């Protein structure tokens, strides 16, 4: 429903799509940066906006879940990452807010996708996004998106979406960091520039 | 920048340091809004035997810092086994009290000029009422930073390490000028000198008002 | 006896044996020597370990950018006290921003150590500390007891069989004062070796040095530059 | 505050409750597959309604509380007792710094009268009743039930009441809401009912 | 409010005080006595609003009372004026209370202090205070000189208060004058049938 | 709102008050006593806002009780002043209570008026509620500033009667509370200035305008 | 009695049928063990004379010192265990520092002495902690309160003295004070006297060896507690030595 | 009676001397630092086949690339390990990278001796723990094995053994284990030494091995891997 | 950005360019608290090792509080972690301050420019709200894009070949520094006196004062 960390579900994977951006949307403070951070190999997330705030809540989420997963020898789910983030952030509220992370893992009841925002919204949908400009994007994408898309098939879907998105979008100094998450692993498909993909596609 | 509303204000205090001494003129007179409650007030404090400090801005606020500095010094001197008040110690400590209050949305405003002589170094330092420390060449305080300081800086630019005497004429000159440009001034002003003897600040001495000029 | 059931138990003489008995614990610890000149404060220490097939973990601890300590006694307790001192030294650096006085820091340890010795149903801390610190009044090397009293020495040795080492300290007492950094460390090694038997002469591996002074901040040499001080051998001077 | 859309029609053949899946932040819908009726226990429901975020928040705490009584008593907790305990818990949270008005919707099995629905206002008021609406919508639906009331109403007749509402909701209401989850509850399990 | 004043005497102090504190039209205290003690060493004359002065007045009384009995010989006045400072440092953006402290301690010898509502404490010869009791600037300056004679000081205080009550509105009714020596406070009450009336302002 | 005065006379202390206790300018109740009797020794008049005054008297009464019993001294009005000043500060200067504390010590009878300020206020003779100055102003006028007890008691009653006449808020009976330090004579009817007209004629109705379908007693 | 596991020396809440408290008494025997600290009131100041115990051969000045500055113008000489003395220095210095801050005048010795004594006395009452094993003197000059000398023991008493001794030799040392007129007498002459008393009282079994430390707080220092000059110490040392012969 | 807090004329505390003995009571654990990685081996020593051998653990993770074998009272150690888990991830929030073997070990050791039996806070120990921990992992710096004692003396090791065989095993390690012995050979050295304290022969249900090797995270050896080292001892 | 209210302003503008092992950090040589500049001398820059050089600017009250703290965090890090201060010191400090300043809005941009204790050069940029990133261009102050661009155009060489056809050397960066400072005075009117550029290497600290042109 908004950008900055966004995910949509498939059976085979989830798509992880994110921006590299510095500051507010009015200027960058750097050009080289990747804001993409790997908190656990369960999935990737990274935002922007109120910078301290996103990093703080995810770092708590990362601490709790990772200790529990690693020691217990029981894999934590989509539901668990989401519950930790939710419980923490409402408490901390009044100390700036703007967390926009997308939680993925495969569970006993099948693949589960929950969208975590800083209001305290916790949502499953066709595609969800939290941050800013993807709000427009969910409209075109839904049409070109099946319930279950293959990984390869999904990579081609991202390339077209983006290539039109750069033409519409007027935010510069970004990269589209593309990751497919095959469950409790995370691999990086490509980290292609938004300026490159308009020519290709 | 913000500053609290000031009632009793200390304003224009110059300080320029010469070898193993500093000369200062600070007003001895603190107006409270309008009425000059104390024409006899002392903005000069004794941290220890070879330190002095002189402060401007809200006079009230200056007294809060004096006590904290005072209680810390009282415990630390007298024993002098290796611990006592030292030139670096007074500057930083006083800066932190000011920082502590900077964290709150109301800060206690005084802008201070430390001249000290510690364990081996003669120091002339500037402390702010929100914090910050540095060694300084010449600094003004309160109203002196906006109004006279640049003409004082200009005299200093050929010779930055001149004598007490040359400083003494400038400072004596500066009160006739104080009256002319700013209002909440008196011409009974205090001459403070920090030396190796101690911190001396005799009573208010005066010279001409000189606002009787009209020649164009 | 029953002059040492708790650290509140007085003897008719008017002495708590547990605080005294806590000093006997310092003798179980490893030999450390503290020496000062007029520009450096030097700490010479014995490191021991259970694996000598592995590098020996330092017995010199970090307190400030010009303060280092050498412990003799209880290892956990010395580290335990160290943290109170470390917190204060680093805090002193924020607030006061002088290079903190050895005499000032040491008295604050005296207030905390007094707490359990004053308190019933507790043990004193049986660790003796030699602190090297350099402030702007020059070096000081101070000894702090298992009690709470301090000595400002020019040279001190507390630890195992420390008497043997003092015989050296008594003999070159005049010399310490004039020295530069190099000279302080060679004397402390010659002292250090004496504690131990006649036929054991130190290696660099089990020697850690914490050097403090006017020309330097805080550097710990574990074998780094230990080899030249050790050179010029002298073996157990009686 | 009331500007959701709930209706619950109590009978003792069934109790039909429906809600929209339409938790919307920004301009699009974060939930539109998540169910808006939460499972406290396998025969008990709480439906939390208010702000989008505050809804998810109310349920998780409550879920722990229902189950806990089940454990403590060693039987299913009393319906009357739970409903009152859910009212004390929503008033306690009201005191706390974040002010939370929450419309709760209690479905319980009671010793009488049969299948029962106990009704909760945004005055944080527990009330026994038959014929209820939650949300801004409560006001029209309670009134339609009032013209034609039955509290032992069969399932066919429940569909007729529903359909006169659904066409009205589509053109006269600000909730055209083609995305709805509708469920009819017998005393043993949750059955899914037709959606218009 | 009240005209309060204290002028420094021979080695001790001469006081003046009014008897009304007014909040505009409504009298906060119809009767105000600022001659009473607050220990036997120190006395103060309290000005500003009624509530701001009263709260300060009871704490300096408590601290001072404990200090003379605990020490065994009485405390000095310089302590009393610092106790008032502490309070004002908290209340320097909300309330204000302009206290002017005078008496004499035996132990270190005579003191005249002004502790302000911003918090300061400084030694003066004579200070007169209140908001509308600042209108005697000429009067205080001409009257006070360095070591003024006791007979002159007595007349000048009564005379200054009179100029106040007539000219400022806030002032009014019985002037309470107090002359203090080393261990004793002696008060005289000057009629409000007596007042010297202002001469031709029209 | 309320019209309360208490006086220092040549006898002891006479408190005068109108009955009515009002929540604002409208009567919550037209019965009871505005001037309240506490322990035997302490009487307190109440004025200004009702909500703030009744509760202040009540809370101080516990404190004063503890102090009286332990100390075994009779209550002092200066003492009473300090307790109200400290309590009201604790609350943070919320609400309006002009309070009239009056108690007899072993010396003279002593009367004080404490407004809500949290002042250390010494009167001479005072009246409270309404506007503090406005009520106080009367005392200077009718009292020559000391006259015999009986003459003074008719005088307060007469001055308080005038405030009742001028300000219709006060209504019903005027009570005089003659207070010593063990004798509390509560004279309901010192003067009745006004009273209502009889509610003799009904506005009752038979059931045919509203009816009843139940009469049962649950168990 | 002294060997026991319940009460007596474990407690101090205990009373004997005589009324005694043994623990508080054991604390008193502890102050006795080390050498004497004397402090003499003049009508113009206090002069101390302290034996400063030489416990090694690698001494520097101020090592194991017993002279503390409680306040700017208060000096404190301790006798008995130095462990307990360091904690007592922190508590006394702290009560004084806050006093100066608030009152803004020189701490009256009568007040300071009452507060430290209360603290010692709170421990003697308690069986929960032991009481300090030292006895101390506080001595001072001011013109706001005069020259004052006070003494606080392990029990928790504060009374003023005009010349006091704490430590082993105190019964002998005190006698020498009755000989001297010291109530009226310059602080310059009294330094000569404290030095000669100490040299004669010392013997090689109260403690091995000492370093003479005298201190000023009087008309000479102008109301400052400072250590005496190198000159002053040596002439007073000399007079001690000449009287010793 | 006399207290336990007291120092003895030997010059050591009573409670602490008892705690070392507590280390000696339990099962033996070997932690060997090789420069190819750090292996931790522990004996299961099961007496019943109804037990499920996976869930007998005595190797627990401080970190995701540091493993720890613990000895003496199994229960007493577990608390120290619980506090350790919170610190390692906490370290990730602040530094923004994972905790070292050295940092974690010094922080737990401060807690090890704090003991005041009477008149000490209930949020602090009345008695010390009788556990010796062996923290073995490879971290940013490289393979490190640190040893922690119940006396709160921490030291760096390359080969350390603790448990009933603690003195015997430790001597025997110094002999075979050197830094001219590879990682797989370290696993063979530990297995031989293990047998005297064990009641039976070595098996793949009677050892549990886990190795943390460079460039890899902590791996718990599977039944096949345990069995390959069993074949050649 | 924000117009000084929360904390005192003290102006100043920071430019940062990273090469490969040489990094220039420049800020103006002034201490301000008031509209006038007190003294040219400053202690905005503080070095902790030759390995790391930190610059805190703007408000002077902020500048002293955090910089000393950074010296404390360094000390702690060498002891416990056993990695000498550098990159590791830098990531840690930016989180704790940026929480501290951002509810009551941040008026200092601290920039840690160093080498890691394992090696590889990092130049780190906070907005004022916690982020750390490695950069080869950086602009920081209210004018957080005014320098950024020159480093983007000249260093990166994206649609540019006339500053270098590749990427700048050490000799080239120092030449460019003097030029950039002369330029800044023209655009930004919040400076007085002198501009100080410190060049941070793993092997040489350099300092140069340069007059305001």
């Amino acid at each position: 429903t908004t950008t900055l960390a966004f995910k949509f579900q498939h059976g085979v994977i989830v798509a992880a799509d994110s921006r590299a951006t510095a500051g507010p949307y009015i200027a960058s403070q750097t050009v080289k940066k990747v804001i993409e951070i790997n908190p656990y190999l369960l999935g990737t997330m990274a935002g922007g906006a109120a910078d301290c705030s996103f990093w703080e809540r995810l770092l708590a989420r990362q601490c709790r879940i990772y200790e529990l997963r690693n020691k217990e020898r029981i894999s934590v789910a989509a539901a668990s990452k989401l519950l930790a983030n939710m419980v923490y952030q409402y408490k901390g509220m009044g100390l700036s807010m703007g967390t926009m992370i997308c939680g993925w893992d495969k569970r006993g009841p099948g693949l589960y996708y929950v969208d975590s925002e800083g209001n305290r919204i916790s949502g499953t949908a066709f595609s969800v996004g939290s941050g800013s400009v993807y709000a427009f994007g969910v409209m075109d994408r839904g049409y070109s998106y099946d319930l279950q898309v293959e990984e390869a098939y999904d990579l081609a879907r991202r390339a077209i979406y983006q290539a039109t998105y750069r033409d519409a979008y007027s935010g510069g100094a970004v990269n589209l960091y593309h990751v497919r998450e095959d469950g409790w692993i995370r691999v990086s498909s490509d980290n292609v520039a938004d300026l490159h993909d308009k020519y290709t596609s | 920048t913000q500053n609290p509303m000031v009632t009793g204000t200390s304003v224009l205090g110059v300080k320029f340091d010469c070898g193993v001494v500093i000369a200062a003129d600070m007003l001895g007179s603190y107006g409270s809004l309008a009425r000059f409650r104390n024409i006899s007030r002392i903005m000069r404090v004794n941290d220890s035997t070879m330190l002095g400090a002189s402060g401007d801005y809200a006079d009230f606020q200056y007294l809060k810092q004096v006590l904290g500095q005072m209680v810390i010094d009282e415990e630390l001197f007298g024993d002098g086994h290796s611990y006592s008040p030292r030139a670096i110690h007074s500057w930083l400590t006083r800066a932190m009290y000011s920082r502590r209050s900077k964290m709150n949305p109301l800060w206690n405003t005084k802008v201070i000029g430390g001249y000290a002589g510690g364990e081996s170094f003669l120091g002339y330092v500037d402390m702010l009422g929100v914090a910050y420390e540095a060694p300084s060449l010449a600094t003004g305080y309160g109203a002196y930073l906006a109004q006279p300081l640049l003409r004082e800086v200009l005299e200093k630019q050929p010779v930055l390490s001149q004598t007490e005497a040359r400083e003494l004429v400038e400072r004596c000159m500066r009160v006739l000028y104080y009256r002319d440009a700013r209002s909440y001034n008196r011409f009974q002003v205090a001459t403070v000198t920090e030396k190796g003897v101690e911190i001396e600040g005799p009573l208010s001495a005066q010279t001409n008002w000189d606002i009787a000029h009209m020649i164009s | 006896n029953q002059y040492d059931n708790d650290v509140t138990v007085w003897s008719p003489q008017g002495r708590i044996h547990q605080i005294e008995y806590a000093m006997e614990a310092v003798k179980q610890g490893s030999a450390t020597v503290g020496l000062k000149s007029k520009t450096h404060a030097v700490l010479v220490a014995l490191k021991r370990a259970q694996s000598e097939l592995a590098a020996h973990q330092k017995k010199i601890l970090h307190v400030d950018n010009h303060i280092g300590i050498s412990i003799a006694g209880l290892t956990a307790d010395a580290r335990l006290l160290c943290n109170f001192m470390r917190q204060e030294c680093l805090d002193s650096r924020f607030v006061f921003d002088r290079p903190l006085p050895v005499s000032r820091l040491v008295s604050l340890i005296g207030s905390k150590t007094q707490i359990p010795t004053q308190r019933y149903g507790r043990r004193p801390y049986g660790v003796g500390l030699l602190i090297a610190g350099y402030d702007d009044m020059g070096p000081h090397v101070f000894q702090t007891c298992p009690s709470a009293n301090y000595f400002d020495c020019r040279a001190m040795s507390i630890g195992a069989r420390s008497q043997s080492a003092r015989t050296y300290l008594e003999r070159h007492m005049s010399e310490f004062m004039q020295c530069n950094l190099d000279e302080l460390v060679k004397h402390g090694l010659r002292a250090l070796r004496e504690t131990l038997p006649a036929e054991q002469d130190l290696t660099t591996k089990n020697v850690s040095i914490g050097i403090v002074g006017k020309d330097l901040e805080f550097t710990i040499y574990d074998d780094d530059d230990v080899s030249p001080f050790l050179d010029g051998l002298e073996e157990r001077p009686q | 505050m009331e500007y959701l859309i709930g209706i619950q029609g109590p009978d003792y053949v069934l109790v039909a409750s429906d809600r929209v899946a339409a938790s919307n932040i920004v301009q699009m819908k974060d939930d539109h597959d998540k169910m808006f009726k939460m499972s406290e226990k396998i025969l008990l429901l709480c439906v939390g309604e208010a702000g989008d975020t505050v809804q998810f928040a109310e349920y998780i705490q409550k879920n722990v509380q229902l189950y806990k009584m089940r454990n403590g008593y060693e039987l299913s907790p009393t319906a009357a007792a739970n409903f009152t305990r859910r009212n004390l818990a929503d008033c306690l949270r009201s005191r706390t710094p974040y002010h939370v008005n929450l419309l709760l919707a209690g479905y319980d099995e009671h010793e009488g009268p049969a299948l029962y629905y106990m009704d909760y206002l945004a005055a944080l008021a527990k009330a026994p009743f038959a014929a209820h609406g939650y949300g801004a919508f409560l006001t029209l639906s309670i009134l339609d039930r009032y013209y034609t009331p039955t509290i032992s109403r069969e399932r066919a007749v429940e569909l007729l009441r529903k359909c006169l509402e659904e066409l009205q909701k589509r053109f006269i209401l600000n909730l055209p809401t083609f995305s709805v989850r509708v469920i009819d509850k017998d005393g043993i399990h949750n059955l899914e009912n037709i959606t218009f | 409010t009240t005209i309060m004043a204290v002028q420094f005497d021979g080695g001790v102090v001469l006081g003046a005080d009014s008897r009304t504190t007014t909040g505009s039209y409504i009298a906060n205290r119809v009767t105000d006595k600022l001659t009473p003690i607050h220990d036997h060493i120190f006395c103060c004359r309290s000005g500003s609003a009624a509530d701001t002065q009263a709260v300060a007045d009871a704490v300096t009384y408590q601290l001072g009372f404990h200090s003379i009995e605990l020490n065994e010989p009485p405390l000095v006045h310089t302590a009393a004026s610092l106790f008032k400072e502490m309070c004002y440092r908290y209340r320097e953006d909300l309330m204000a209370g302009i206290i002017i402290a005078g008496w004499d301690p035996q132990e270190g010898g005579q003191v005249y202090s002004v502790p302000m509502g911003g918090m300061m404490v400084r030694q003066s010869f004579a200070i007169g205070g209140s908001g509308s009791s600042y209108i005697y600037g000429y009067v205080d300056a001409t009257y006070r000189e360095g070591m003024t004679k006791d007979e002159c000081l007595q007349f000048t205080a009564n005379a200054l208060a009179l100029a106040m009550e007539r000219d400022g509105s806030s002032g009014g009714v019985i002037r309470l004058a107090a002359i203090q020596q080393s261990g004793v406070e002696r008060q005289v009450l000057l009629g409000d049938q007596i007042p010297k009336v202002t001469i031709s302002t029209l | 709102t309320t019209i309360a005065g208490v006086v220092y006379k040549d006898g002891i202390v006479l408190g005068a008050d109108t009955r009515a206790t009002e929540g604002m300018v409208v009567a919550d109740k037209n019965c009871s006593k505005i001037h309240f009797i506490s322990p035997n020794i302490y009487c307190c008049g109440a004025g200004t806002a009702a909500d703030t005054d009744m509760t202040t008297q009540l809370i101080s009464s516990n404190l004063e009780l503890h102090s009286l019993t332990t100390g075994r001294l009779p209550r002092v009005v200066t003492a009473n002043r300090m307790l109200k000043q400290m309590l009201f500060r604790y609350q943070g200067y919320i609400g309006a209570a002009l309070v009239l504390g009056g108690v007899d010590v072993t010396g003279p009878h002593l009367y004080s008026i404490y407004p809500h300020g949290s002042t250390d206020k010494l009167p001479y003779v005072t009246m409270g509620s309404g506007s503090l100055a406005a009520m106080a102003v009367f005392e200077d006028k009718f009292r020559p500033d000391m006259e015999e007890e009986e003459a003074k008691k008719l005088v307060s009653e007469a001055i308080a009667a005038g405030i009742f006449n001028d300000l219709g808020s006060g209504s019903n009976i005027d009570l005089c509370v003659i207070s010593k330090s063990k004798l509390d004579f509560l004279r309901p009817y010192s003067v009745p200035n006004k009273k209502g007209t009889r509610f003799g004629r009904y506005r009752c109705e038979k059931g045919t305008t509203a009816v009843l379908t139940e009469k049962v007693t649950p168990l | 009695m002294s060997s026991i596991g319940t009460g007596y020396d474990l407690s101090a809440s205990t009373f004997s049928p005589d009324g005694r408290v043994f623990q508080v008494e054991y604390a008193m025997k502890a102050v006795e063990n080390s050498s004497t600290a004397i402090g003499i009131r003049c009508k113009d100041g206090v002069v101390f004379g302290v034996e400063k115990l030489v416990l090694s051969k690698l001494y520097e000045e101020g090592s194991n010192k017993r002279l503390f500055n409680v306040d700017r113008h208060v000096g404190m000489a301790v006798a008995g265990l130095l462990a307990d003395a360091r904690s007592l220095a922190d508590i006394a210095r702290e009560e004084a520092s806050n006093f100066r801050s608030n009152f803004g005048y020189n701490i009256p010795l009568k007040h300071l002495a009452d507060r430290v004594a209360m603290y010692v006395h709170a421990y003697t009452l308690y069986s929960a902690v032991r009481p300090f094993g030292c006895s101390f003197m506080l001595g001072s000059y001011s013109v706001n309160d005069g020259a004052q000398l006070y003494m606080i023991d392990p029990s928790g008493v504060s009374y003023g003295y005009w010349g006091c001794a704490i430590g082993k030799a105190r019964q002998a040392a005190k006698t020498e004070i009755e000989k001297l007129q010291m109530k009226e007498m310059t602080c310059r002459d009294v330094v000569k006297e404290v030095a000669k008393i100490i040299y004669i009282v010392h013997d090689e079994v109260k403690d091995k060896a000492f370093e003479l430390e005298l201190s000023w707080v009087g008309e000479l220092t102008k109301g400052r507690h400072e250590i005496v000059p190198k000159d002053v110490r040596e002439e007073a040392e000399k007079y001690a030595k000449e009287s010793l012969k | 009676d006399r207290g336990v807090n007291t120092f003895s004329p030997e010059g050591r505390l009573f409670q602490v001397e008892y705690a070392i003995e507590g280390h000696k009571l339990g099962s033996t654990a070997i932690g060997i630092q090789t420069s190819e990685g750090v292996c931790l081996a522990v004996e299961k020593r099961i007496t019943s086949p109804l037990m499920e051998p996976s869930s007998i653990e005595k190797i627990v993770e401080i970190d995701a690339h540091i493993g720890c074998a613990m000895s003496g009272l199994i229960a007493d150690a577990k608390t120290l390990i619980d506090k350790a888990r919170v610190e390692t991830q906490n370290h990730w929030f602040t530094y923004n990278e994972t905790m070292t073997v050295e940092s974690v070990t010094q922080a737990v050791s401060n807690l090890a001796l704090q003991f005041g039996e009477e008149d000490a806070d209930p949020g602090a120990m009345s008695r010390p723990f009788g556990v010796a921990l062996l923290f073995g992992g490879v971290d940013e710096k490289g393979p490190q094995l640190f040893h922690m004692d119940p006396s709160g003396t921490f030291v760096q090791c390359d080969a350390r053994a603790i448990g009933s065989a603690s003195e015997g095993a430790q001597s025997s390690l110094q002999e075979v284990y050197h830094k001219s012995t590879t990682l797989k050979e370290a696993i063979k050295s530990s297995l031989i030494i293990l047998k005297q304290v064990m009641e039976e022969k070595l098996n793949a249900t009677n050892i549990e091995l886990a190795t943390v090797q460079p460039g890899q995270n902590f791996h718990m050896f599977t039944k096949e891997e345990l069995e390959e080292v069993i074949k050649d001892i | 950005r924000f117009s000084p209210y929360a904390f005192n302003g003290g102006t100043v503008l920071a430019i940062a360019g990273e090469d490969f092992s040489i990094v220039a950090s420049d800020t103006r040589l002034s201490e301000g608290f008031s509209i006038h500049t007190r003294d040219s001398p400053k202690c905005y820059k503080l070095t902790d090792k030759t390995v790391i050089g930190c610059s805190g600017f703007h408000g002077d009250c902020l500048t002293l509080t955090k910089i000393i703290e950074a010296r404390l965090k360094m000390y702690k890090h060498s002891n416990n972690k056993a990695m000498t201060t550098g990159a590791i010191a830098a990531m840690l400090s930016t989180i704790l301050y940026s929480r501290r300043f951002f509810p009551y809005y941040v008026y200092n941009i601290i920039e840690g420019l160093d080498e890691e204790g394992k090696g590889a050069v990092y130049s780190f940029d906070p907005v004022g709200s916690y982020q750390r990133d490695s950069f080869k261009a950086g602009g920081s102050a209210s004018a957080m894009l005014q320098p950024l661009l020159d480093n983007q155009v000249g260093f990166k060489n994206m649609q540019n070949v006339e500053h270098v056809p590749l990427t700048l050397d050490r000799a080239m960066r120092l030449v460019k520094d003097v030029f950039i400072s002369a330029a800044e005075r023209d655009v930004y009117t919040g400076d007085a006196l002198r501009i100080c550029i410190v060049t941070k290497e793993g092997i040489r600290e350099e300092t140069v004062p340069l007059r305001k042109d």
